[PDB]
RNA sequence: CACUGACAGGGAACGUGAGCUGGGUUUAGACCGUCGUGAGACAGGUUGGUUUUACCCUACUUGGCUGGAGAUUGCGAGUAA
RNA sequence: CGUGAUUGCCCAUUAUUCCUUUGGUGAGGGCGGCUAUAUUUCUUUGUGAGAAAGUGUAGCCCUCCCGAUGUAGACGUGGCGUGGGGGUGAGGACGAAGCCGAUGGCGCGAGCCUCGGAUGGACCCGCCUCUAGUGCAGAUCUUGGUUGGCGUAGCAAAGAU
RNA sequence: CAUAAGAAUUGAGGCACCAAGUGGGCCUUCUUCGGUAAGCGGAGCAGGCGAUGCGGAAUGAACCGCUUAGGGAUAUGUGG
RNA sequence: ACGGACCAAGGAGUCAAACAGACGCGCAAGGGAGGAGUAUGUAUGUGAGAACUCUUUUCUCGUACUGAAAGGGAGAGUGUGAUUUUACACCCGUGGCGUGCGCAAUUUCUCUUUUUUGUGUUUUUGCCCAACGCCGGCCGGCCCCCCGUGGGCUGCGCGCG
RNA sequence: ACCGAUAGCGAACAAGUAGCGUGAGCGAAAGUUUGAAAAGUACUUUGGAAAGAGAGUGACAUAGAACCUGAAAUCGUGAC
């Protein structure tokens, strides 16, 4: 009659249900947050960058619509 | 209705499909809400964090007519605006008639790119329309 | 499928799946139920027992609510809708609610035979 | 059930060993490095700070950053039924580059390198053989064998 | 209990909406027990004239000409005792229901009385379960002429909503075409199309895995 | 128990009051209301039957009535405004035997 | 001597002898399954399939999110294809923000009213996919609107160990100040 | 203590209550000593204190009290020397 | 010699194989207004007899395939019953309904049908929708009832005809 | 993507919504603790049983074999 | 271990708010009236809680949020100039993905068809990711302090209704 | 769009009766001849008497006042 504790067995078992996830790990990027934060404030500058990429996405729709229209 | 329930599919089964482990009586086995603290914690905690205490400040006799409802934003009101109207006044030869009253509101918080100057006989706005309807040559009245 | 011919029997049983220990008790009725029974040996299809019916069993598709005279029986209780009949002879025979009365099957029954169209009731037994 | 610190200690896992004790060297904080370099997690002691718990020590996982006395890493460790990856503080002395990629990308290149010289550089080189075979045989003198007790008088336990 | 209930007003009517069409749909009417071998047109519109008529007898009987008949004949004859306990709690009798009359209102003599069921309906009505027996629509509507038209300013139309529902109309159509099928068939898409298999019956290795002279 | 996925917990009468094998209480339903609907009606109309020389409705104001949510808004409200009642000159008394009403407790702003 | 299924009989998931009440879609269907695999058309079985779905799974989707479309064209060729095919199964709702936006062809299961004609009004058109795929069997120069989804509220409701990584909303009854929300917006009562 | 060839030890739901009996056991009453603030307690002491049913099944005893199988025939040859 | 008498076996829900069943995020196809596809099969080494021969074939049918025990628990029904509504079957005293039926049969079943009265005797039922005080062995269930128990216990005080 | 030299798989993957039913276990190879011990107690791993029957162990919850549509035909399993 | 002598008839998962999902169902930034009230004959009745509705006023909830507050408040459009207080212009914020659409090679096909190949390209409302950006918010940064080029922490916010 | 005589009010019934309990109070059980009706079985005859057997009635008494039906349990019988 001595009442018994809790136990892991089966627990393999349950965890290869369901299985043993890591979830495209790398996301395609990461998952966010955190860093040092004088390098965090020098990235963004080199993501300023940004805007220079939204006219380099219009540069090539200008591009087919001044070469002709026909 | 009665034939859907779950009853007709659960009849001959004594548990109702509550389980055979689980003869679970009518009873509580908790009741109402309470005991959120100890047996419940994780739960209540959980889902619905932010609870109890009190903190902040209060009005007490608050008489919340008194604050109904002012808000709208810009293009919006061209919408309620005769088609003809919103397709015309833009030049600003023509500032079609708005009020506010009638859409309800009171207050312009921004929002909105408009296709005409038009008169909005509005009554609270925000920054944005000495920079919006201003700049829109479109236009507020205040009410008086 | 039957006849002419599969290479064995049509259906494993039929005798219907009931109870066990109706035999026992009178109130106790024959209907084939699935027992719950928590040690029940008869869930446990342990070998003492009795059959259950399943659809292992069950009858060919192609070849079932199909009669020993090969027509599913139709229900009927006029002419009118006998005359409908007529096409049939694949898999039907047209069973006369005999569940409605009498003067009626004498109008049907002068009418079906003279159709030349079965109905069992208007072919069985020892009238016809 | 036991006691838990945070650091809750061990046999013979974290005291420093076999002539190993001591500072970390120069060479260690000469290393240089970047982001997102596969490094694996070792624990000096040393300062007791930026010092990882249990997990981590024989794990390989990714720097995400670099801070001053410090690196983030980024680890996989398994949950349940998944791996959770947590990025732990250290500060630069408890960690270090493998090899265990480097060998990888090594060959890879190395190799493409010379699949590439073969085609579309000058040269053409052999390299290896195949793996494993059969073959004549001009032996010159096989044995047998004969095992135990003759002259076990020589020899055996008392 | 909840003995009671809401509909969207949309709703509500919209699904009248359809039935009204339905109403003319023949096969569906037919099929709905109405049978009329007067048929004749869908629905076949009457005279408003008709309304005046004074005398039961006279009245029916352009109407038993005109169609009433049959559908009529089921009327006042399917009529039964109800069979059942709902009778013993007052349901004595029951029987089906035959083709409707729509008044734009009523002004005859009987009018038409002593009979409910085969309708006659002031068309500012129009009660689906009037419409829809057990909810199963299909009647038919006999006109008036001064109902049928008035009708239409009932309904308005779509892109004309405004009636007397004040948007509520005849409004979309879904796909704006029925005998899809037909429509389905085409030749454009009957050209593409794509073509088919061939060589049939009789197995290729008709058992045997085993060698042989098979 | 069913596995549904729904809208939580919840679900209502199965509370306070609804009189059971007890008794309680505080009833009130509507269903008296079609009746009601008639009762409202069949009166009124009967009424007007009776009455019947009689211009039903009694003179009021107009007025703008209450306010933020009711600031640019006008009612027919209670009432009228003896003052002008005054000044379009009429006895108010005899203005409750025209059948217009009164008042006093506009104050009129 | 069976073995791992990785789940047996292979589960609902995308569905079969299927959903709503409305007559002509069983008709689409009919229609349409022929189309993609037996006028091979991925476009077409595509439609079909996407025929298919539940409301939810047919959230709408609305205009000015074509104007873009209608960019499209725009950087697309100079111009030999010049012309183009928009498709929805759902309602095209009016959206604002534009609205002065030119007239255009919309291939959808409805319009509303307002939009229908403003924007058959702006040259549009209104195309029911009657009106379209019968006339227009085959996609090229097709521009596949898969709606949207995510813009629901629904999964606002979806979060609650209120931790610096989970900002979300629950299904609670403050309409108005604390009522369930006291801290977090400070952040000391209950911690974070 | 006494007898005695002999005064072995055990088993049988610690055999053995529809066997008794109730002295033992354990309620209630009640005394004491102790203990306990207390009520109370006490495996302390003490004392008096409701022991049912068989007609049944089976089981046991006596008492009565009735056959034979079946096979080519249970279709017939009524030990076998 | 070189094998050879010649054949070592017996026997699970496993296995094979084969059929039928069943489900399946399963495969095919035919899915035409006479070319074709199922049903039935000859004359029967190279035939659909479009024309030898009857019968079926409007989105389903017709072929193919893998898998197929499962408590708790869950889900599904072009699942099953019933009470009652609405529609629709105007079903019948030439005896309803009820009821009995080593009555048969259909359906894996759940039922459902049928044929009987040496039955019973007037109201009652189908089908599609609606809708439920909706489908019992047990509850130390309940009310009624019904036993066996068993002519057993037993009828044995108060004196006796 | 060769080596010249060193996988296999992959009857999909990705990804998610949301509700149940459960929380006393028990049995075992293996490791192992308490105590003489214990069909004892008490953990670790895997597997079972539980919640399955079939076939085997004259007898057995957990041992052997093996799991199950319904059958049919065949051959095996353990075991004879 | 318990309960269970027998047979009839009973005999137990209900109604129901807000609410989460699912699904059908309506319409859609509106939607839902909603309380009511009017309202005219079918003709019992009638000028239908329930018939038909029918609806001006709208009401009510919904169609920005954020702050305890005081309180503010979203194309910080995009783009643009921009020393971008501004001022201009006025048919996709930045990247990763994208059923798709395009192009070429690729098979046959006359050509078509066009199998097959090879690519291109395209809004992150197709989904999600990833990063600004944006509203309220907070620290007000940079600096010795404070202000401006510009900050810089944060949130049920916003990002093409 | 209720229940159907164990239902349904407690109570379809001379029922809130009867009954029960000191009393407070507690407070039941209990339905239908007739295709039409008593036509409610004369008469005979045995039989103390009941009664029986006849008869007689009535479509039907397997309808004779236990009246519609007449379920099941239980039992005799027949029959095996």
């Amino acid at each position: 009659a001595k009442s018994k504790n809790h136990t892991n067995h089966n627990q393999s078992r349950k965890n290869h249900r369901n299985g043993i996830k890591p979830p495209l790990p790398l996301y395609m990027y990461n998952s966010k947050r955190g860093g040092w934060l004088p390098a965090l404030v020098n990235t963004r500058r080199v993501r300023k960058n940004n805007q220079k990429a939204a006219l380099k996405a219009r540069r090539e729709r200008l591009a087919a619509h001044q070469a002709a229209q026909k | 209705p009665t034939r859907f329930k779950k009853t007709r599919h659960q009849r001959g089964s004594t548990f109702c499909g509550y389980g055979r482990v689980g003869k679970h009586r009518k009873h509580p086995s908790g009741r109402g809400n309470a005991g959120g603290e100890h047996h419940h914690r994780i739960n209540f905690r959980k889902y619905h964090p932010g609870y109890f205490g009190k903190c902040g400040m209060n009005h007490y006799h608050k008489k919340k007519n008194t604050t109904w409802k002012p808000t709208i934003n810009l293009d919006n009101l061209t919408k309620l605006m005769a088609k003809d109207e919103a397709m015309k006044a833009k030049k600003g030869e023509a500032l079609p008639v708005i009020d506010l009253l009638a859409n309800g509101y009171s207050k312009l918080l921004g929002n909105g790119h408009l296709q005409a100057p038009c008169i909005v006989k509005a009554r609270w706005v925000s920054k944005l329309a000495d920079k919006k309807i201003r700049k829109a040559g479109g236009a507020v009245v205040l009410q008086a | 499928v039957k006849p002419f011919v599969p290479r064995n029997i049509v259906k494993k049983r039929t005798k219907k799946f009931t109870r066990h220990r109706c035999e026992l008790f009178p109130q106790l009725s024959s209907s084939w139920r699935k027992p719950r029974g928590e040690d029940s040996p008869v869930r446990r299809r342990y070998k003492g027992q009795k059959a259950m019916p399943n659809k292992g069993y069950g009858s060919d598709r192609r070849t079932k609510y199909i009669t020993p005279s090969g027509f599913k029986n139709f229900p009927v209780n006029n002419v009118q809708d006998l005359y409908m009949l007529l096409m049939q002879n694949r898999k039907y025979a047209g069973v006369i609610s005999h569940t409605v009365g009498a003067k009626a099957r004498k109008a049907i029954v002068r009418k079906a035979h003279e159709l030349d169209v079965r109905l069992i009731n208007g072919n069985a037994k020892l009238r016809r | 059930v036991h006691s838990h610190g945070y650091k809750c200690g061990t046999r013979h896992l974290f005291a420093k060993k076999f002539r190993k004790h001591g500072v970390p060297s120069v060479s260690t904080i000469l290393t240089n490095f970047k982001v997102g370099d596969y490094v694996d997690v070792v624990a000096d002691a040393a300062v007791r700070a930026g010092m990882p718990h249990k997990y981590y020590h024989g794990r390989t996982g990714i720097v995400w950053n670099v801070t001053p006395r410090g690196v983030g890493v980024i680890i996989n460790k398994p949950v349940r039924n998944r791996t959770v990856r947590k990025r732990i503080c250290v500060r630069f002395e408890h960690v270090r580059k493998s090899r265990c990629q480097e060998a990888f990308k090594q060959k890879l290149k190395d190799l493409e390198a010379f699949r590439a010289a073969k085609k579309a550089g000058t040269p053409l080189p052999p390299k290896k053989v195949s793996t494993r075979n059969g073959g004549f045989v001009c032996p010159k003198k096989v044995e047998v064998l004969a095992r135990r007790t003759a002259d076990y008088e020589a020899m055996i336990p008392y | 209990r909840r003995w009671h209930r809401k509909i969207n007003l949309h709703q509500k009517r919209f699904a009248v909406v359809s039935a009204l069409a339905a109403s003319s749909l023949p096969a569906l009417v037919m099929s709905r027990g109405h049978k009329i071998e007067n048929v004749a047109e869908v629905p076949l519109v009457v005279e408003d004239g008709v309304r005046a008529y004074e005398k039961t007898k006279e009245a029916m009987t352009f109407l038993k000409t005109v169609g009433a008949i049959d559908d009529v004949n089921r009327v006042n004859d399917s009529r039964q005792i109800r069979a059942g306990r709902g009778k013993m709690r007052n349901r004595r009798y029951v029987a089906r229901r035959g083709p409707m009359l729509v008044m734009p209102d009523n002004k005859g003599t009987r009018a038409f009385r002593n009979i409910f069921g085969l309708d006659l309906a002031n068309v500012n009505s129009l009660n689906l379960l009037h419409l829809a027996p057990g909810g199963h629509v299909g009647r038919f509507i006999i006109w008036t002429k001064s109902a049928f038209e008035k009708l239409d300013k009932i309904f308005g139309t779509f892109t004309e909503p405004s009636t007397v529902k004040s948007g509520f109309m005849l409004p979309a159509p879904m796909l704006t075409s029925t005998d899809v099928t037909r429509i389905m068939q085409s030749e454009e898409v009957r050209r593409v199309l794509k073509p088919k298999k061939l060589q049939p019956k009789r197995p290729s290795r008709y058992r045997q895995p085993t060698n042989g002279i098979r | 128990m069913p596995k549904g996925n729904n809208a939580i917990p919840h679900v209502h009468q199965r509370k306070h009051w609804n009189p059971c094998s007890s008794q309680k209480g505080n009833v009130k339903v509507f269903f008296n209301q079609p009746a009601q609907k008639q009762r409202r009606r069949r009166l009124r109309l009967l009424k007007a039957k009776k009455i019947f020389p009689r211009p039903l409705k009694a003179l009021r104001p107009q007025v703008n009535c209450p306010t933020v949510r009711y600031n640019m808004k006008r009612r027919l409200g209670r009432g009228f405004s003896l003052e002008e009642l005054k000044a379009a000159g009429v006895k108010p008394r005899y203005a409750r035997t025209i059948g217009i009403r009164v008042d006093r407790r506009r104050k009129n702003k | 001597g069976v073995d791992l299924t990785g789940v047996q009989k292979k589960k609902r998931v995308v569905r079969h002898h299927t959903y709503s009440t409305n007559p002509y879609i069983k008709l689409l269907i009919k229609l349409y399954k022929f189309l993609g695999k037996r006028t091979n058309s991925p476009f077409n079985k595509l439609i079909h399939k996407r025929l298919l779905k539940s409301r939810n799974n047919r959230a709408p989707i609305s205009l000015s999110r074509i104007a873009v479309c209608m960019r499209r064209r725009t950087v697309w060729l100079k111009k030999g294809k010049k012309s183009p095919i928009a498709v929805i199964v759902g309602d095209v709702l009016d959206d604002v923000r534009m609205t002065r936006i030119p007239a255009l062809r919309i291939c959808a299961l409805r319009f509303s009213k307002s939009a229908r004609e403003r924007i058959t009004g702006a040259g549009g058109e209104c195309l029911t996919f009657d009106q379209l795929a019968m006339m227009a069997p085959t996609g090229k120069n097709t521009m596949l609107l898969r709606g949207r989804k995510s813009g629901r509220e629904s999964v606002k409701h979806f979060g609650a160990a209120g931790v610096p990584g989970s900002h979300a909303k629950p299904h609670v009854s403050s309409r108005g100040k604390e009522r369930q929300r006291s801290s977090k917006r400070r952040h000391a009562f209950r911690h974070k």
